Parts: C-alpha cells; structure tokens; sequence
C-alpha cells in the first residue's frame, strides 16, 4: 500500500516527462483500435461472414503488437535505471511495479481515446457501442498493456545478472 | 567479515583480471587497495558485492558463503553494503533527494525518518543546498559526492569505495577520508580502492597492492 | 560516394545488433499494411460511397503513424551517439545519413513482408500486381525516410548551445 | 590563440559559474587550470570549445570572435580542437578502433592513412592490443586513455584536457603529461584542468587558479 502510491507516481512522472512521445504512442493505439470497433458495429447493425472470419482476426492481432512494441521501446530507453536499482539491492517486484502500471495506463489511454474516435465517426454517419462493450474494451486493452510491460521488463531483468 | 580463498576471475575472452587472490579482513577494519591501471581492483570490489561471480575459489561475506548465491538472495546481500562506484551510477531523471533517498524507500522507512536521514547525509558531504537539483546540473565532484552520500545513508556494515576521491581536490579528499574514518570508528568495515599516494601516505592502514591480478 | 558505404554499414549494424527487437518492429508494420492490401483486392475483384471513404483513410493513416513511431523510438534509444558525434565536429548531414537509411530500410522490410502475408491469404482462400507491389514498397520507403529525417532533426536541435 | 575579455557565465537558475574571467594564451603555450570542486573549470573549457555560450564578454579563438558563432560554423571550430572530457563520452556500441578513427572519417581520410594513424595513436597511449575491443570491455583508466587517443589522433591546433589523469596512477599520469609535452613541442597549445598538485609541482608552467568563478 505504501509502495503502491510511490510506483503510481513514478509511472505518471515518466509519461508527463515526454508528452509528445506518449501522445504519439497513444494516437497509434487509438487508430489501430477504432477500426475493429467500426467494423464490429456495422456488422452488428446489419454466406459471406465466414469469408471474413479469417480476416477479423487480423485487425485484432495488430493491437497486441502495437502496444507490445510501444511498451518495449519505452523500457529499453530506461534499461539503465533498471541496472542502478539492481546494484543498490532492490528486489525484482520493486523494479517491476512502475513499469507494469505505465504500460497499463498506456493501453487504457489508447482505448479511452479509441472510444472517442468511434463516437465521432457515428455522429458523422445506427447505434454505437454500449457501456458494457466500452468497459470490456478498456479492460482488455489494460490487460494487454500489463502483459506487454511485464514481458519487456522481465526480458531486460535477466540481462543484468552475475550469471 | 570478508574472506578470499584462492579467488580467480577470468572474463569472457581470456583476459584474467585476477589470479589466486586470498586475504582476510576482520570486522571494523580499514584498508587501502592500490595498483596500476588494469590491475583488477574494481573486479575485486564487484566480486565482493556479488555483481560478478568468481571463476575459482570461494568468497565468504559475514561468514556466509556467497560463491554461488541464487538470484533471490542477492538483494539482501547488497542491502548491507554501501557501494561507491567509479562512474557514479546515478539516476539522471530524479532529483538529488530521490537519488539519496531510494535506499530508504527500498528499505521501507517512514517519511519523517527519510527526510531527516537524507538531510543529514547531504549535510555531511556539503550538498544540502543541492537537494532539489538534477544530476545534470552538478559538477563531476558534486556528482561523486552525491554517490558518496547515497552510499552512507543506510548505515551499512561494509563500505566499498571505488576511487571515491577522484574529481575531488585535496581538501575534499581529506574530508571524505575523515568521514570514512568517522564511520569506521563505530565498527564499520571499509575497503577503499585508490591510486593517490599523497592521501594514503599520511595515515597508516593495511596495504593491499595489485599487480596483474596478483595480491601482495 | 566514399561516405555512402560507411553510412550504409552503420544502418545495418544498428538493426542487426538487436534482431529480436527489429523483427518485432518489422512485424507490426507488416500487419498494418496487410489490411489495405486485402480490402483493395476484394474491392478490385467485386467491382457505399461514403461508407468506405472514411474507412479507407483510416488504414492509410495507420501506416504513417506505425512507421513514424517505430523510427521515433529507435533513434531516441541511440540519441547519445548523436551528441558524442556532434561534439567531435561532425556536420548535420554526416549524422543524418545513417538514420535516413535506417528509416527507409525499416519500411521496405515491412512492406515486403506484408506482400508475402497478402499472397498467403489469396493462396489460403487474383490480387495485387507487380506495379502495385512496387508502388507500395516505394511509398513505405518514402514514409520511413521522412520519419527518420523528422526524428533526427528534432534530436539535433536539442544538443545545441 | 585563446583570449578572454570580461567573460561571464550564468546557468539557468541564477548559478554563476564564472565572473569576470580574463586571460590570454599565445600559440604553442602550455598551462594548468586548478581550483576547488565546483570552481568553474569545465565551464571554461566548454566555453573555449563553443559548447556553452558566454553570458557576457567576448571570446577569441585563433583571432576569430567565436562568442556568437552560427550553428553552421561550430563543426569547423571543433575540428581544430582535441578535447578530452571528464565522462570520456565514448560510443559504447563501436569498437575502440572505430572510436579513435571517427575524427579521421569525419575529416575524410583514406583507408590506409586511417590504419596507420590510428595504430600509431593507440600505440602512444599503450592500447594497441585493445583495438578490437568494445569500451564496455575496458577499465576506467583504459576508457580515459581511449578518449585521449581519440583526441590526439587528428593533429590538433589546441588541446583541451579536463583532468585526463584521474583513473590513472602516477606513472601513467607522468607518461600522459610527457605525451602532451611532446605534442606541445611542435606548437600545439595545451590548457589542462587538473586536481593533481603533485603532478604540477615538478614542472614549471603557467598557473591559472579559479575560486568561485574568479581568475587569479
Ligand atoms: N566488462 C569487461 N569484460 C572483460 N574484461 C574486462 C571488463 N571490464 C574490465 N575488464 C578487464 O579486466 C581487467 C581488470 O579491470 P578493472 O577495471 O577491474 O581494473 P582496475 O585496476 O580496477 O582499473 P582502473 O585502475 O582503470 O580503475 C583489465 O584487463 C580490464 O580491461
Ligand atoms: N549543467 C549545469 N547546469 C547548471 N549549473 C551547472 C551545470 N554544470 C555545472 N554547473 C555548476 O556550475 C559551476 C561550475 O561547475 P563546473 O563543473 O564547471 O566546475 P569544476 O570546477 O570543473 O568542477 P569539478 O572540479 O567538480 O570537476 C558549479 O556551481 C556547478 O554546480
């Protein structure tokens, strides 16, 4: 509880330090997420579906890789701070928590901006996503960011070891 | 505290930094580590910290064999040691206060205690006015003193200094040595690797000389 | 002519140093480019007006963003070597060349990989022609070039008195 | 060559590193720069190289006013100077040979000339057998000597060394000083900031002392 607030402030301090890099990172996630949402809603409002069942999996695969790539390159620029904390004598979990939260908020921010884009498209030219669908999308994107951050941080962790 | 038994170290490539190093340092003892460039002093200090692993022999720290420590108990070893590095290994994205306070945050201290101890440690090395700056806004000697203050904040049992007086003039070097002696007067072990004879000639301590990875 | 080879060698060294990171960087650009490929294939074979124009711009807006962001972060990781080379007395053009060639190569590998993925889908279940393949490769290379130029130029204005 | 007229330097925040420094150095002259930690030595050296811009006064390098240089002429100034840094500023992803040879490549020399000159320069600092290694595989003194070799390979008109003797013992410090004197014997200006009172005591050169940004 005491260390949770310290990690949470550590994640926002990084994101606020480079607003342009973060905003450009999030803007990619929103664009890559707004397409599946329009395609889902146009099909929901309205045998050819089986011919696109092998193509619907394609758009969802992009968002796994975009967020995973986005968090990976963020931790790489900070791979020096990982080494310093390991030298002082920090445990693996202590280093991990700042990075897990920053990835989760990165995916959450992109999904939140994705929903705003989808609504604007609807107003231009039918009903949009429901509250449950929006919450599910936000949760899934947050989990994707969390898993990607964990993978990247653990990969960089087993590098500064005595071996 | 510290024991080396036929310690050898060879890096990936065949460059043997050490060959058959063996010695013993009782608790609270102070000593100097000297040698030429490329002798293998920083390798010895890192082998003490567990950053590197010896290729042969055994290393004992506080009576516990740390030759083959698992990755899970390494932080508990490194918490008792106050290590001063040669490149100062700072966090450039955090203030001087956060840099000096991170050992206490890892330890789990209270806010008032952290404030008091960080203020005292910064006051020892003459960097109390420089608590809000970032390491970029400092000099090389000032950054080295930031590293020193970070090292002496958590009350370690063993001090490992890797040439802590370079970038510091003779007055500051004498002051830092006096600070290390003050810490050694209360039972703390100190091992200071350096190659300035002017500082070490005026005090009679144990002498450790390294030549191509050989101890005398 | 004497510095083109040295610039080219440095570009490959940065990419080849981390094959796992570079390939994943390539892999995302390939996935993003596959969507316009199949959609253009279906529309070409089959053939609302205002129900796909806003979609069409949506995918093309992605490739600019995915390529630009990938080059943005790769250069940020190596921004220390820009400062060191600037202290010695290298000009802006000398520093810029290795980064420009890395940007063009990064898009070229991604566009080439997306061509293979689109071909697999046709084989799995008539498609793009040689001219369209060349056009897509050239467009992706041009986007990578511009992204690298922008990132390196913004990094050069930081390390100044 | 080097001329200062009422130069001042104040950083962002109100910290004045220099105040009213004025001096002059004739071509081929050798001198020392000393002071306490935080005195303002590296700021002076950076002001010579054009890395920093003076807040007041004027600076002349080889008779050309460089107090307001355009960004298109900075490389042409910095190609004439061999600068040694306190951090050694190496490229960690390239070998020692590439690090030393990059000034020649920027200048535009041929392959065989690069081979010969870089081998000679690496032999001057005693790092010829380490031409294929990476800077991670080097000690602190060896990395400092790699920076020195990079500095003295392009036959400069001015040498700006900032404590190139820290991490080097007395014998290697003496050798580096003799190398600098060998370069000064052909008309190269040397201005060396140092913390070593013993090294400068046995040779009589010009002395420039700095205290809180003031020259004596
Ligand atoms: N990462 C590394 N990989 C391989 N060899 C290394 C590495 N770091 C240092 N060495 C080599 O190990 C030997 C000892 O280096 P070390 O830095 O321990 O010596 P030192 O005497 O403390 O140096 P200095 O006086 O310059 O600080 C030297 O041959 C050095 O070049
Ligand atoms: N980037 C910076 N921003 C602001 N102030 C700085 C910066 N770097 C140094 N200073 C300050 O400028 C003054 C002079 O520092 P400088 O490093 O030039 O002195 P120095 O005598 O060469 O130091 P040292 O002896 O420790 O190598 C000090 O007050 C220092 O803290």
């Amino acid at each position: 509880n005491e260390q949770v607030r310290y990690a949470f402030h550590g994640a926002l301090q990084d994101l606020k330090s480079k607003p342009f890099a973060t905003f450009l990172t999030v803007m990619v996630i929103a664009i890559s997420l707004t397409l599946p949402s329009v395609c889902y809603m146009v099909y929901k409002n309205v045998l050819v579906g089986r011919v696109s069942a092998m193509i619907g999996v394609l758009m969802v695969a992009a968002v796994f890789l975009v967020i995973g790539n986005s968090v990976r390159l963020s931790i790489f620029a900070r791979r020096d701070s990982i080494n310093v904390q390991k030298l002082i004598g920090a445990t693996d979990g202590f280093i991990l928590r700042p990075f897990l939260y920053g990835g989760a908020l990165l995916g959450f921010s992109g999904a939140l901006l994705s929903l705003i884009l989808s609504e604007i498209l609807v107003l231009r030219l039918i009903n949009g996503l429901s509250f449950d669908e929006c919450l599910l999308l936000l949760l899934v994107c947050s989990m994707i960011g969390w898993v990607a951050a964990w993978l990247a941080t653990v990969q960089h962790l087993r590098h500064f070891t005595p071996e | 505290m510290i024991r080396f038994e036929h310690v050898s170290k060879a890096y990936l490539g065949g460059r043997q930094a050490l060959q058959g190093v063996t010695f013993h340092m009782q608790p609270g003892e102070m000593a100097f580590l000297t040698g030429h460039s490329g002798a293998g002093k920083s390798t010895l200090l890192k082998l003490i910290c567990g950053i590197e692993r010896p290729s042969a022999g055994k290393i004992w720290f506080s009576g516990h064999d740390i030759t083959r420590l698992k990755n899970r108990e390494v932080p508990f070893l490194r918490r008792q040691i106050g290590m001063i590095f040669q490149d100062h290994h700072l966090l450039m994205d955090r203030t001087v206060y956060d840099n000096v306070a991170i050992p206490l945050i890892i330890a789990g201290a209270s806010g008032d205690d952290i404030r008091r101890r960080v203020s005292a440690a910064l006051d020892k090395v003459g960097l109390l006015d420089k608590a809000k700056n970032f390491p970029i806004q400092l000099s090389g000697g000032e950054q080295q003193r930031v590293g020193i203050a970070r090292a002496v904040v958590n009350k370690p049992a063993v001090l490992l200094a890797d040439q802590p007086t370079g970038n510091l003039d003779d007055a500051l070097s004498e002051g830092i040595l006096r600070l290390f002696e003050e810490f050694n007067r209360v039972g703390v072990t100190v091992l200071m690797a350096t190659h300035d004879i002017n500082l070490i000639s005026r005090r009679s301590y144990r002498m450790l000389t390294l030549s191509d990875g050989h101890l005398h």
